[PDB]
């Protein structure tokens, strides 16, 4: 049921126009659910790593041994991806490749009907927070997501087609 | 005895000159519709073999490994010079493989002759009624009348020039 | 009392209820072996004729790419080595000892009251299921008749080349 | 006996010739399952060729366009010359790989019956009366299995079939209607 469901909010409440939601079984729209959640979080810290990466917060000192943070006095923040060397890329996907483990080997897998993806390291004790405000954050927490899985197509657009945005050409990126 | 079957159409109708089905002299009351559609399903896919056979669409490459290429062969009878023995045997026996083999009554179901696959030229035919049956099996007998006279000419007019 | 087939010695005993039956056993084999066993043989020979009759026409004129066309099959396996050939055979190997559930010997073979000789369990198409027991005698009549051609055949056409030296 | 047939307009025809003469019952659920197979063949080869004519590649939609990675294959290269000429540029190791996933589905589909391998059998699961429904059972995140979507699909399949026919036939040689 798209009722009783924390992404509903009040501006467009239930919206699913060509029903997607009814397209599976429930253990669908479980998988649905989780996955707007974790598309949220990749895009909230690209698109924030995007405007930061841009004004010069430049890291003090070495990345590795020769290929120090002189990527930030140079080229694009969509650049400075092959400039990160293989080792540094590669420890990067592998904490992640650790991450999507504890994920997936949850006691009850959220298709289930178990928890959705929490954190691997540091776990609080913790959404034992009030459960009427657990919900007004979860509406916080998709909406955010929402608006930056647009921001950061809005970035690469721009990157690649000049006067794909109009307010958005003018900027040195 | 057989004015109004399949065939029979104006402006002629019934039209035996020779007095064929005038008797059963050898049982001609059968295996004379099978002889009449059997010799014009060759004249139509001769026929409009032959005119788009005429028209310069050829297959691409050749015909054999040794380079000899489709588009070098002409049409007509002079086709036949420039095919190797080897391929006019080969030509006639794979098609002799079906007139024993899928050009007779196999199941054993036909409610007709020439009746022999039941359900691929159904081409949208089941809501047809019987009565469309009859028109195109007619359209079907009379194309096929009509296409020899094309290809006995397309034959025959090659020889003379 | 006397034979169908040869009408002046005995007829065979204990060959009764098989299906190209015609009393044809002047040596008298199935007298001293398990008949079971002998039609197994029978129908296995004819089906390694029957591939293999294809397999020696086929050959001359159609080669798959990397192989070299050889002009005579006979020739085929030094065009081909070694390695492939012992490839097939040892997988050959694998296809019968998992095709009689691991009972590979004139001993152990028709150990259990079902596995009757031929019935491989094989058909992925449906052919003969559902039917009744004159069509399946009928069609079974073929496979022996046409596997018995096809042995006495296969002898000509690996011969022929023996003699002579160019393909068939 | 069979699902349905064209939606606009039906007709079985060549199937009662070997599904009660000639074969079976069984024979039925074969052909079903040899047309299904097919079918998803032909799509996937369709969205390929389409792919391919457009341009995104991966010079145009990724990071990466060297598929040889030791024998020069870029993918530009590969995209501009043609779809059909361009399966034979593909190295041979990479055509190892892709012969390895295709034999392994293929096995699954024949060993695998129902939720587990058979270790006992005279013949193999699926080579017998009735061995491949056409259905493998993958279904992950299955949306529906109803009545209208089998129909949905094979639809698709047998368009997808005919579309890429005639795709390769119009780049190999002048075919009919337009593109
Ligand atoms: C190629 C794909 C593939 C797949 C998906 C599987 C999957 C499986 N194998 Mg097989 N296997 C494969 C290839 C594959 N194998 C190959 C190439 C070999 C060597 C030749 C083996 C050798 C083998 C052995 C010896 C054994 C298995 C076992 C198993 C099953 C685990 C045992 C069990 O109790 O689960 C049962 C599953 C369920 C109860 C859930 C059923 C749900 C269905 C839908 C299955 C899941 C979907 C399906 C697997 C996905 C395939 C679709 C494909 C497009 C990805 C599992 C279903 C074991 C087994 O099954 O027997 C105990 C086992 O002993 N496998
Ligand atoms: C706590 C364990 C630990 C340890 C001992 C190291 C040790 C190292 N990291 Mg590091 N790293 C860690 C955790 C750790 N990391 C984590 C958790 C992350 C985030 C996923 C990274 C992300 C990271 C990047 C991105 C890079 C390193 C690099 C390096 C190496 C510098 C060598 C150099 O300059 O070239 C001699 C050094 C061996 C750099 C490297 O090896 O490339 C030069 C580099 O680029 N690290
Ligand atoms: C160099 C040898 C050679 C030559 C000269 C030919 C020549 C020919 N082949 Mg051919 N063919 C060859 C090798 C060759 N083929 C090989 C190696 C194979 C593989 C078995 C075939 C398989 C083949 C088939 C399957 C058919 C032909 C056919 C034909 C003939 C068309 C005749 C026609 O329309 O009547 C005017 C043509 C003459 C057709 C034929 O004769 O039947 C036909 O349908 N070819
Ligand atoms: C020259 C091409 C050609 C060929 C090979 C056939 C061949 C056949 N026709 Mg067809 N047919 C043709 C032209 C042809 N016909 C023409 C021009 C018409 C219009 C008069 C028809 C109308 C027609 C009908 C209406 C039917 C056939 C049927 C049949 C089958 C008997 C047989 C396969 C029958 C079928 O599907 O059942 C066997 C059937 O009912 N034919
Ligand atoms: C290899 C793919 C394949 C296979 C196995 C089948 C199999 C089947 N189809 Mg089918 N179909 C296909 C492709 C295929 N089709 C394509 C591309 C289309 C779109 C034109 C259709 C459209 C179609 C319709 C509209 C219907 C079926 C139906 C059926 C079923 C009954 C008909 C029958 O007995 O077989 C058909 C005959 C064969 C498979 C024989 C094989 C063909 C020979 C060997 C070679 C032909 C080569 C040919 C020249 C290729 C060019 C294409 C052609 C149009 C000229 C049967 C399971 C019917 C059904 O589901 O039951 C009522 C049905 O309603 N099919
Ligand atoms: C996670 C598993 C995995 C890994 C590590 C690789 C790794 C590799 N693949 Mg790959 N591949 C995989 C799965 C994988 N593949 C699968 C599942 C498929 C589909 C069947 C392919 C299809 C594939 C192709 C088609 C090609 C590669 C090639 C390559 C290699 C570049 C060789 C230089 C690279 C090492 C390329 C290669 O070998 O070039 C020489 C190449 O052309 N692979
Ligand atoms: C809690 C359990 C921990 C599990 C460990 C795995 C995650 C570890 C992450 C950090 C590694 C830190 C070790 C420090 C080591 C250190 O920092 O060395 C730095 C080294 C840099 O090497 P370079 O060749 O760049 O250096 C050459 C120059 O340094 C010489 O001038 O980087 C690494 O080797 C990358 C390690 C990636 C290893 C991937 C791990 C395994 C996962 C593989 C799964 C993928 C394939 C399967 C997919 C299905
Ligand atoms: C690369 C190929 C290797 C893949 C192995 C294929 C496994 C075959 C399938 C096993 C049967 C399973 C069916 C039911 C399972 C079953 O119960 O049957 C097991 C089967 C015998 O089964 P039974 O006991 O029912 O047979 C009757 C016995 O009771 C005897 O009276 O023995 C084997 O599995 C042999 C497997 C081949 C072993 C290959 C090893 C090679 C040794 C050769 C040494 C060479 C010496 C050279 C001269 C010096
Ligand atoms: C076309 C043109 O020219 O104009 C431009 C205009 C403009 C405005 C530039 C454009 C834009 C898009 C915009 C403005 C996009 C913005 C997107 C957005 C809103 C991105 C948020 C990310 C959220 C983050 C990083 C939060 C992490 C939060 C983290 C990591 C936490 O710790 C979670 C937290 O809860 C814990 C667990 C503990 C709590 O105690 C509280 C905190 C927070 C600590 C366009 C569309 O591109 C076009
Ligand atoms: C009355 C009448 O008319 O007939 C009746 C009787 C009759 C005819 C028997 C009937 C039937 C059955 C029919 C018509 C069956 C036909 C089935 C048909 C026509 C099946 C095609 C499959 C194509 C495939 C699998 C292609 C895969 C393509 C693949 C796998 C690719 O790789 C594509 C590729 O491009 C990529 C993506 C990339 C390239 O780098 C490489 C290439 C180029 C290779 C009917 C329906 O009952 C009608
Ligand atoms: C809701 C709904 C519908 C819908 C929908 C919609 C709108 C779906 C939209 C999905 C969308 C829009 C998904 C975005 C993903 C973007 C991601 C994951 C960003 C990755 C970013 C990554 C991985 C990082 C990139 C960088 O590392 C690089 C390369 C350089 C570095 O310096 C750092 C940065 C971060 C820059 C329908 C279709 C209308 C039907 C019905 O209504 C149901």
């Amino acid at each position: 049921k798209v009722d009783e469901m924390p992404g509903a909010t009040a501006p467009l409440g239930k919206f699913d126009p060509l029903n997607l939601a009814t397209l599976g079984s429930e253990s669908t729209l479980a998988w649905f659910r989780a996955a707007e959640l974790k598309h949220s979080r990749v895009a909230m810290l690209a698109t924030t790593g995007y405007l930061v990466q841009a004004a010069g917060i430049h890291f003090p000192g070495m990345l590795s041994s020769d290929v120090s943070f002189e990527s930030l006095s140079a080229m694009k923040p969509l650049d400075a991806w092959d400039a990160v060397p293989e080792g540094g890329k590669n420890q990067i996907y592998f904490t992640i490749f650790l991450a999507e483990f504890i994920t997936e080997c949850k006691g009850t897998h959220y298709t289930k009907g178990g928890p959705l993806p929490t954190i691997v390291f540091p776990p609080i004790d913790f959404s034992t927070v009030n459960p009427e405000q657990l919900k007004t954050r979860q509406n916080r927490e998709l909406n955010n997501g929402r608006l930056a899985m647009i921001a950061i197509m809005s970035f690469v657009a721009a990157a690649n087609i000049p006067g794909s945005v109009p307010a958005l050409a003018g900027n040195p990126m | 005895a057989f004015e109004d079957e399949l065939g029979a159409q104006p402006p002629l109708g019934f039209f035996d000159p020779l007095g064929l089905v005038a008797d059963g002299d050898q049982e001609k009351f059968d295996r004379l519709r099978y002889v009449e559609i059997k010799h014009g399903r060759i004249s139509m896919l001769a026929v409009v073999g032959y005119l788009v056979q005429e028209a310069g669409v050829r297959l691409p490459g050749t015909i054999d490994y040794s380079g000899k290429t489709f588009a070098e062969i002409p049409n007509g009878f002079a086709a036949f010079k420039e095919i190797p023995a080897g391929g006019l045997v080969q030509l006639l026996f794979f098609i002799g493989v079906l007139e024993s083999s899928v050009m007779r009554d196999l199941t054993g179901e036909a409610e007709f002759v020439g009746d022999f696959r039941n359900g691929a030229i159904d081409f949208g035919w089941d809501t047809f009624d019987e009565e469309t049956q009859f028109k195109k099996r007619a359209i079907e007998l009379n194309q096929g009348r009509a296409a020899q006279m094309g290809i006995l000419a397309l034959m025959v007019h090659e020889q003379l020039g | 009392e006397m034979s169908k087939a040869v009408p002046f010695v005995k007829a065979p005993a204990n060959t009764a209820g098989y299906v190209g039956d015609v009393g044809f056993d002047p040596l008298g084999f199935s007298d001293y072996f398990d008949m079971k066993w002998l039609r197994e043989s029978e129908i296995k020979h004819g089906r390694a004729s029957m591939l293999a009759c294809l397999g020696f026409v086929v050959q001359q004129y159609i080669t798959i790419p990397g192989y070299t066309h050889v002009d005579d099959s006979n020739l085929a396996p030094q065009a081909v080595g070694v390695s492939a050939m012992l490839q097939i055979v040892l997988w050959m190997g694998v296809l019968e000892f998992w095709t009689n559930k691991g009972n590979v010997t004139m001993e152990t073979m028709f150990s259990s009251p079902d596995r009757v000789p031929g019935n491989l369990g094989f058909d992925p198409m449906g052919l003969s299921v559902g039917k009744s027991q004159a069509e399946k005698d009928e069609m079974a009549l073929k496979e022996i008749k046409n596997g018995r051609l096809a042995m006495l055949a296969i002898g000509g056409m690996i011969h022929h080349n023996w003699v002579t030296g160019e393909p068939l | 006996t069979p699902l349905g047939g064209e939606p606009v307009f039906i007709g079985e025809n060549y199937w009662d010739k070997l599904t009660l003469e000639y074969g079976s019952e069984a024979t039925g659920t074969y052909l079903r399952a040899a047309e299904l197979k097919h079918g998803r063949s032909a799509m996937l080869a369709v969205t390929g060729f389409a792919f391919h004519k457009l341009g995104l590649t991966l010079n145009n939609i990724s990071p990466h366009e060297y598929l040889s990675i030791r024998d020069n294959i870029k993918f530009a290269d590969l995209a501009a010359m043609s779809p059909i000429e361009a399966v034979k540029h593909i190295p041979a190791e990479g055509m190892a790989q892709i012969f390895a996933a295709i034999a392994a589905v293929e096995i699954y589909e024949l060993t695998h019956r129902n939720g587990k391998l058979a270790y006992d059998e005279s013949v193999a699961p699926g080579l017998q009366p009735g061995g491949l429904t056409g259905d493998l059972g993958w279904n992950p995140l299955n949306i529906k299995v109803t009545d209208r979507r089998r129909l949905s699909e094979l639809q698709n399949g047998r368009a997808a079939m005919f579309a890429i026919s005639a795709w390769v036939a119009a780049e190999a040689i002048p075919g009919s209607v337009p593109i």
